């Protein structure tokens, strides 16, 4: 079978010889070289010179060797990723999600990077794949992304409500976790809603593989049936009930509550459209609703509230 | 007299709950549902035309 891809990936990057320091300085002194070769060729390139044969030629190979020393450098310390990354397994993301980010990291830790300083590329480079890793698994692990700083503050609650935990033997209140942390209660309370994970709607509720969370949740958003129905019929009667109105009661109800397009008209606009003032309006208003109160086209739409 | 009471028994619906990902009605008394109109009584209305 052979399916294990970790497998697949540690018998490969088992192959290509672990360096030394003084390789390292070499290798370091060789990427540097191509890179400012590239450089120039670059700058030279614009509007520049008609190269002698030796000299363009061997600087392409320089530019070339470059290369190979960077990614000779990659595959010799592959195995230093997995070193690092090994220990955030069992958590979040996979191993070789994990692998990979470590490697992306690797790539800026080797680039961003300088051997004067006289130090072992591990010393350096140890810490930027931790980094990458750390953030992988906050962003790209949590279904709901969360951002970095609230994962690192959730983490530091999760460590300081377990390690209380295990010190007072019972679990933390959440103003002794405030205090402690020189935060406010109701923050920690934040904290620990956030630190929810969305259960699976894939589980056998049931004893036997039949009955899922799916199959048991109420959608409180569905149509009601008789509600749709029943406004339907409030529409019809509204209606109704207006058309007793005079037709300007009619058109000031309907333009003041936007029964007509959906638009709801105010004082000003209705005035405009009539061409009369807006307190005009607003008496035609109130008479109209005093009007609409009296029992005898009340009663009929009382039901629908 | 034994625990198989009528009133823990009688059900029935209208319009009720629906279920999330497939939009069938709900099952068990506890909420309304309705009885599985499985693929046994299926074929029984098959068979009558």
């Amino acid at each position: 079978a052979s399916a294990d891809s970790v497998r697949a990936y540690l018998k490969q990057i088992g192959k290509v010889a672990l360096l030394n320091a003084e390789e390292e300085v070499e290798l370091a002194k060789r990427i540097e070289a191509g890179l400012y070769a590239t450089q120039l060729m670059t700058e030279l390139s614009e509007r520049g010179e008609k190269l002698p044969a030796a000299q363009r030629r061997d600087m392409m190979w320089i530019c070339r060797d470059g290369d190979r020393a960077k990614n000779h450098l990659l595959e010799a310390n592959l195995r230093l990723v997995v070193s690092l990354a090994k220990r955030y397994t069992g958590r979040g993301m996979a191993f070789l999600d994990l692998i990979q980010e470590g490697n992306l990291g690797l790539i800026r830790a080797v680039e961003k990077f300088d051997y004067t300083k006289g130090y072992k590329f591990s010393t350096y480079a140890t810490w930027w794949i931790r980094q990458a890793i750390t953030r992988a698994m906050a962003d790209q692990a949590r279904t709901i992304r969360i951002p970095v700083h609230m994962v690192e503050v959730i983490n530091k609650l999760g460590r300081i409500q377990r390690e209380l935990l295990q010190d007072l033997g019972r679990e933390p209140t959440p103003e002794e976790l405030a205090k402690e942390m020189d935060i406010t209660p109701e923050k920690v309370l934040e904290i620990q809603q956030y630190a929810r994970e969305p259960i699976s709607l894939d589980q056998t509720i049931g004893d036997e593989g039949d009955s899922q969370l799916g199959d048991f949740i109420e959608d409180s958003e569905a149509v009601v049936a008789v509600d749709a129905v029943s406004f339907t019929l409030l529409q019809d009667q509204l209606q109704s009930v207006l058309d007793t109105l005079s037709e300007r009661e009619a058109g000031v109800v309907r333009l003041r509550f936007g029964l007509t397009d959906g638009q709801p008209r105010t004082l000003d606009e209705i005035g405009q459209v009539y061409g009369v003032t807006r307190e005009r309006i607003r008496q035609i208003e109130s008479k109209t609703m005093s009007k609409l109160r009296h029992p005898s086209r009340s009663q009929v739409l009382r039901d629908y509230l | 007299k034994l625990h198989h009471l009528v009133d823990d028994k009688i059900h029935a619906r209208s319009t009720g709950p629906y279920s999330m990902i497939t939009q069938q009605p709900l099952g068990g008394k506890a909420q309304f549902g309705g009885q599985r109109f499985g693929e046994m009584e299926c074929w029984a209305m098959q068979a009558y035309g």
